[PDB]
């Protein structure tokens, strides 16, 4: 019914924000927002979806957004998007638990190195 | 008891003397010291570390003494390293009775001060030493001497970056094989055997392929001269580091040979053609209109430019460009080379400093003491660009080898952690070079992007292989 | 105005198969141009490494194309024998 569609928004907005299902939604967003003809998402489109999806959840979204504009003028691969949410979940305010020799992409570690002095 | 009273109670004083005995060469005093201290149990460690520190400091001082000159003079650097190395080797053999600890300390110190030095800091890279060693080897080989080769070989094992040296030596050997200026084939064979003992079989097999190509070219040339002064060398493109030439217009006088040989190849081999190279091609020309008969050795570009003056008089740079079809940089370099020798010259001191723009000329004097004249000289800035290109190729090849090593590792083991792949990669390539983790890490993301490795969902730190 | 004559000439030339030097066997694009999968995606780190790969049989192929071919088959397409990398 139309009333069911109207009432759908509160409940599944409440339910989607829970962990687990939100992981599946975040994974599906990459394929949904990507044209079939290219494996890499465009920079502007990726920034727009980062603003739209990770609003408030990411502690340093405003700082992370200003990056990869004057330095990384290339498309974003699929692996960085997958690990960005885990990096945001594991990160702390002091950023002292990060490791440069771990399983993180070359973009996350360079961003951490760039943002370390300013805090 | 006595050894405790006489030697143990004054060991500190002995140490204070040791450095002094290192400042002034006294082999007998050092030998007596070693003999007396050898009685004391685990008393040689301080002497070993002091000797290592002294050797490192002396080597650093010796390298820094000849600064600003060894960058473009490899021979001075090799001699400075070799004299110090032989002096300390003789000292260890004589005074210290060739002890294992002393030779180990000497090797550690040599490896420390050879890779890193003032020259390395000036060059901002650690690959300068293998390049200098390769340059010295090429200078020695190109046109009683095996001792220097053995010294170079025994020094080379201390180099932690052998790929650069191998690539530079292969390139210089190819250049020395293309142009027939070699001191002796026996020296080349001895060097090949020494590298076979030192390096792997594949690196020497590449050079064996080069020699086989040279022999095939010689046989083809003799067959051509039997069938018929023109000499040509045919080499495979996939086994030599040369690059394709730019656009160039064949001189008319040289066209006659070009049509004759090519068809011959079409008669012998079907399905292949020839891509001629002009930067590595040289020749001789004879002029009889001077005061005395003259013969000049030139290159293809220089010969073409000169043969453009036959039947005309003064030319200007726009013409030499649209007729001969030579790029602006190469044409400018060739014109500068021709100028600095007074053959084409409004009378300007700064021929070296000149700015050449399209405006201008043969000078008919040209006296010289010698009847025959070599005007073919290396370009001003070709060597630096060639070195940079070789270095870039080395880094790209390093990345490719790491990407292939990870792939070949991830086929014996279906699943692997991140701290067990890196150690395997490091220990597998440790013979040639020691890659950095970000270099090894940047290759993993490339492989994952190309659908070669997959991160399992449950663990982000454990890769797997997919078909 | 002068007279010049040449006494001798020395030249160096390289030989290669004409069937594949002009264009790759796997992909009909130019050998100096980017590969088929490197053209649709042109904003990635894999588009700055598409170079030429040579073998023992003096066969020139794109590095990505030959790497993909050597994932399920271990023979050079044109001569039908084991392929070994020689230079890049
Ligand atoms: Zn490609
Ligand atoms: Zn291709
Ligand atoms: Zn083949």
């Amino acid at each position: 019914s139309i009333e069911k569609l109207k009432a759908q928004i509160p409940k599944m907005e409440q339910e989607l924000k829970e962990p687990g299902r939100f992981k599946d939604f975040y994974q599906f967003t990459f394929n949904f927002a990507k044209n079939p003809g290219q494996k890499g998402l465009d920079l502007e489109m990726a920034i727009a979806y980062w603003n739209l999806v990770l609003n408030g959840r990411f502690k340093f979204l405003d700082l992370w957004n200003k990056f990869l504009l004057e330095h990384h003028k290339r498309s974003i691969p699929k692996d960085t998007w997958n690990l960005l949410l885990d990096f945001s979940t594991m990160i702390a305010d002091d950023m002292s638990n990060y490791d440069e020799e771990g399983a993180w992409p070359v973009l996350i570690d360079d961003f951490v190195e760039f943002a370390r002095p300013q805090i | 008891k006595c050894e405790q009273v006489l030697i143990e109670k004054h060991l500190e004083i002995f140490h204070t003397e040791f450095q002094n005995l290192l400042d002034a060469d006294k082999n007998e005093d050092l030998g007596r010291m070693y003999n007396l201290v050898s009685r004391i149990q685990d008393g040689l460690g301080e002497l070993k570390k002091l000797l290592e520190t002294h050797i490192h400091n002396q080597g650093l001082a010796a390298i820094e003494k000849c600064g600003e000159a060894a960058l473009n003079d490899p021979k001075m650097y090799v001699q400075t390293v070799l004299d110090v190395h032989k002096k300390y080797n003789a000292l260890v053999m004589s005074a210290f009775n060739n002890d294992a600890g002393f030779v180990a300390a000497l090797d550690k110190a040599c490896g420390r001060f050879i890779n890193n030095n003032a020259v390395t800091k000036m060059a901002q890279s650690s690959s300068k030493s293998p390049e200098l060693l390769a340059r010295y080897c090429d200078s020695l080989l190109k046109k009683e001497l095996e001792d220097t080769l053995n010294q170079v070989m025994v020094v080379f094992k201390y180099i932690e970056d052998k790929d650069v040296f191998q690539k530079f030596y292969a390139k210089m050997l190819a250049k020395r094989l293309v142009h027939q200026n070699s001191a002796s084939d026996d020296a080349e064979a001895s060097m090949i055997s020494k590298l076979k003992q030192a390096c792997g079989f594949e690196y020497t097999s590449k050079l064996q392929r080069m020699f086989q190509d040279i022999g095939v070219s010689k046989d083809l040339n003799e067959q051509f001269k039997k069938h018929l002064d023109f000499s040509i060398q045919v080499l495979s493109s996939g086994s030599w580091p040369f690059q394709q030439s730019c656009t160039f217009a064949l001189p008319s006088e040289l066209e006659r040979s070009y049509q004759r040989f090519t068809a011959f190849y079409a008669s012998r081999h079907s399905g292949r053609k020839l891509t001629w190279l002009y930067q590595l091609s040289k020749g001789e020309l004879v002029t009889n209109c001077f005061k005395n008969r003259y013969t000049l050795q030139a290159s293809t570009f220089q010969m073409a430019i000169l043969l453009q003056y036959n039947t005309e008089d003064a030319y200007t740079v726009q013409q030499l460009t649209d007729s001969t079809q030579i790029k602006m940089d190469i044409l400018a370099q060739v014109l500068q080379i021709l100028l600095k020798s007074k053959l084409l010259v409004d009378e300007n001191a700064n021929v070296d400093e000149v700015e050449l723009k399209p405006d201008t000329k043969l000078y008919l004097g040209y006296k010289n003491k010698k009847l025959r004249v070599n005007i073919n000289v290396p370009m001003k800035t070709e060597q630096k660009q060639e070195q940079e290109t070789t270095h870039k190729n080395i880094e790209e090849d390093r990345k490719l080898l790491i990407q292939a090593a990870i792939v070949r590792i991830m086929k014996m083991r279906k699943v692997l952690k991140h701290q067990q792949l890196l150690g395997e990669v490091l220990t597998q390539l440790s013979s040639r070079f020691k890659p950095r983790v970000p270099v090894i890490k940047k290759c993993i993301d490339i492989l994952i992007e190309k659908e070669y490795l997959e991160r399992v969902d449950g663990e982000k730190d454990t890769y797997s292989y997919l078909a | 105005k002068k007279r010049f004559e040449v006494k001798k000439w020395n030249a160096v030339a390289l030989w290669a198969w004409d069937i594949v030097v002009d264009n790759c066997a796997i992909c009909r694009n130019h050998i100096m141009d980017l590969c088929i999968e490197c053209q649709a995606n042109q904003a990635s780190a894999t588009s700055e490494e598409c170079t030429v790969a040579w073998g023992v049989c003096n066969h020139a192929f794109h590095f990505h194309c030959i790497s993909r071919w050597l994932k399920t088959r271990q023979v050079c397409p044109l001569d039908n024998r084991e392929w070994e990398f020689q230079k890049y």
